[PDB]
RNA sequence: GUAACGGGGCUAAACCAUGCACCGAAGCUGCGGCAGCGACGCUUAUGCGUUGUUGGGUAGGGGAGCGUUCUGUAAGCCUGCGAAGGUGUGCUGUGAGGCAUGCUGGAGGUAUCAGAAGUGCGAAUGCUGACAUAAGUAACGAUAAAGCGGGUGAAAAGCCCGCUCGCCGGAAGACCAAGGGUUCCUGUCCAACGUUAAUCGGGGCAGGGUGAGUCGACCCCUAAGGCGAGGCCGAAAGGCGU
RNA sequence: AGGACCGAACCGACUAAUGUUGAAAAAUUAGCGGAUGACUUGUGGCUGGGGGUGAAAGGCCAAUCAAACCGGGAGAUAGCU
RNA sequence: CCCGGCGAGGGGAGUGAAAAAGAACCUGAAACCGUGUACGUACAAGCAGUGGGAGCACGCUUAGGCGUGUGACUGCGUACC
RNA sequence: GGUUAAGCGACUAAGCGUACACGGUGGAUGCCCUGGCAGUCAGAGGCGAUGAAGGACGUGCUAAUCUGCGAUAAGCGUCGG
């Protein structure tokens, strides 16, 4: 029935939806757009906004806890060295979805996922 | 004034192709193009491409003035029917028919 | 154009005796 | 689980047309660009809202 | 000598289709089904020419019927009435007479009463 | 589901006796039209100034007729100012049919009387080709799993490259034996196939690619077994066997 | 040593479920019995139709077996539909 | 020559008696699938027809019906071998 | 002329049915055939170890099929038309 129940399944299982989303935000992250689903992009902001949520601070336990969660040792040295501080005035809304249309070759509805920022 | 523009053994079906063509049925060029260009289907395009081809050859090869055109007479028709063998459960064979179909658009300016 | 050359035993009908 | 009679053409029609679809006939037209494009999405250009959101 | 029955099975298709012509469905497209229609049509036309006979007499009566009871006197009546002055006009003309002139009805009417009393 | 007057409904619109009227069939009568049977007044291979009667029909029996291929008629006739077929119309005959023509067609057809049928389709769970039905429904072929970025391209989730996530790993890896015959590589295209698109392919076209004294086959010998000079047997064929 | 015991490959299909116009004209998942001997398998042959073989069920003999398939008698015959 | 994707196809031009003779190519019907026209249909039940039947849309001489299409309503009417 | 009430009452077609005009799949009918069937008139009734019928591989300027041919290979020599 899921009535006030949260969370997508997208056809796939537990582990195979957690690692397209760990995946997909670590992609964003380190390239500062995407294009994905609109469904994709909905699941995808709770998933990569605490990411930079809990990059506003530093420590040891902090960085631990940031490599455990998107396994990239690459895109937790740029968390807390450029998204830290580039953010550290905005309290949310970290993320900026723009729908593109529809994909030519099944016709999903699309749009691009970027953070608020960019404007050099 | 005709200017008809058709595309013959078209790949899509006529009954999944009439569909798109009744949205723009009796609408002008400009409304039937756009209508066609955020259309979710492949026989949008398919009739786009159709509706270019009769427009430009209302420019060219008829009357300039593409502005007071109106898509009249447009319909679909189905084509020549390609026999294909399936294999099936048990032994069984069936034939898949792989349809196309005709696309007909005649633009006049009355 | 060929005609199904095989077709399967018809299914063994219920027991009406 | 299979038809005593062929149904008529009729009743075809008459079941097929709720199959028609229907146009959006909500074509946006850009404040900046003068570009259609569909409600709430990013031009093909990539102008949005005036402003550009897709720089390429 | 082989002869091929072609042109023959085609003129009588098209005799049947165009006799069948205007029905409803199929009746009017398939020849195997097309020539049921046309024979029960013919049943029903060769049943409608004595029918129709009968329904307007049916029809007939009535009207006099409605006319007599409006003038004051019951179609049995009228027509002893009638029948004892010795007048051979029919329901046909009698209902047609009813319809467009009263006074015609009502000279009727007075002499069968006349005739009947 | 009222359901034992057809219902409405009826205290006469219920039952008995009588009478006068009307409805009531394709029954009778009036008119017109057609065909058979017998008669007499006449025509005499046929009309009747006529007369009486018959005309529901399965199986079945008798008679009279319509349609088409071909042959003689017929080297005659129509026909490129338009034949045959196709397609609608108006007349015409109790009928199978016949006549003329609007448009397509493009070069064959055939009057009257005769001769022979592979001579007339609505069925046989009939045969061949095509199109509907269900229906734009199931399904799109192991629940090992894809995402992002760049590139070509008109079009990219599936085509090429990079980083991630996952599977086999006594195999879902590499060699072969048997089996296929160029599917192997490159250039080139999305006409048809891939259960969708595809720029991709084991798809279409062109080109290249298989190097052996040491690998195997080939070759020497041979088991099971085959053939079998002579020989034995059997109607022939042929069976056994040195 | 065991026509031994538990248990891989291998052989077979005893139970349940799905699949009956299925992935497959008897298949898949987990259980299941043998797994050193009457075991199994690759290759090459022998036993040919009232005949072969058969730890024998009227079982198998190229998806067909109380008498295979192919061509002929043959357009067998049908008092039947 | 143009649209289109240096495609397919189509539209112009030309050849040709004819190009709805364009290679998916003589004559080119039916089942089947659409467009436009006129009518009817969203309170009305059943072999979907017949007889009557008002109205509407097309042409006629005359100014009324007549030729065709539709046809609400009404009595009857349970396909073929 | 207006307010209120009662009665009557067309104009709608998502789609569908009829008739007409125009389209498409489709290869039926019409016409033609160097293709078949059966005969009459005559020949002959065999081919072959001086290697038969039937085939594999090759044979052109040409990638492939048909036809003819065989390393002398769509062929060579003599004599005639």
């Amino acid at each position: 029935m899921r009535h006030r129940k949260s969370g997508r399944q997208l056809n796939r299982n537990s582990s195979h939806r957690q690692a397209m989303f760990r995946n997909m935000a670590g992609s964003l992250v380190r390239h500062e757009i995407i294009k994905t689903t609109l469904p994709k992009a909905k699941e995808l902001r709770r998933v990569v906004e605490p990411l930079i949520t809990l990059a506003k601070t530093d420590s040891v336990a902090n960085r631990r806890l940031a490599f455990a969660r998107t396994r990239d040792n690459e895109i937790v040295a740029k968390l807390f060295n450029e998204l830290g501080p580039r953010f550290a005035s905005r309290a949310g809304g970290y993320t900026r979805i723009l729908k593109c249309g529809f994909r030519a070759g099944d016709n999903a509805p699309m749009a691009y996922i970027e953070l608020v920022d960019r404007s050099e | 004034m005709e200017t008809i523009a058709k595309h013959r053994h078209a790949r899509s079906s006529a009954q999944k192709v009439r569909l798109v063509a009744d949205l723009i049925r009796g609408k002008k060029v400009s409304q039937a193009l756009d209508i066609l260009t955020y259309t979710n289907k492949k026989a949008a395009v398919l009739v786009k491409k159709v509706l270019e081809s009769a427009i430009a050859n209302a420019e060219h090869n008829d009357g300039a003035d593409i502005d007071d055109l109106k898509v009249t007479k447009i319909f679909v028709d189905e084509g020549p029917s390609m026999k294909r063998i399936m294999p099936r459960a048990k032994g069984r064979a069936d034939r898949i028919l792989k349809r196309t179909s005709h696309i007909t658009v005649v633009v006049s300016d009355r | 154009n060929n005609r199904p050359v095989y077709i399967p035993r018809p299914r063994p009908p219920h027991p009406r005796l | 689980a299979v038809q005593q009679n062929k149904p008529t053409r009729s009743k075809r029609g008459m079941r097929r047309s709720h199959d028609a679809l229907t146009a959006v006939t909500s074509l946006s037209v850009d404040k900046t660009s003068g570009e259609k494009h569909l409600r709430h999405h990013i031009t093909a250009d990539g102008y949005y809202r005036g402003r550009k959101v897709i720089a390429k | 000598a082989r002869v091929k029955r072609g042109v023959i099975a085609r003129a009588r298709h098209k005799k049947i289709l165009k006799q069948a012509k205007g029905y409803y469905g199929a009746r009017s497209r398939v020849y195997r089904v097309a020539f049921q229609a046309v024979i029960k049509a013919g049943q029903y036309a060769y049943r409608d020419r004595r029918q129709r006979k009968r329904q307007f007499r049916q029809l007939w009566i009535a009207r006099i019927n409605a006319a007599a009871r409006q003038n004051g006197i019951s179609y049995s009546k009228f027509i002893n009435g009638l029948k004892k002055a010795s007048v051979e006009i029919d329901r046909k003309i009698l209902a047609d007479i009813a319809v467009f002139d009263k006074v015609a009805f009502t000279a009727l009417v007075e002499k069968a009463k006349a005739a009947l009393a």
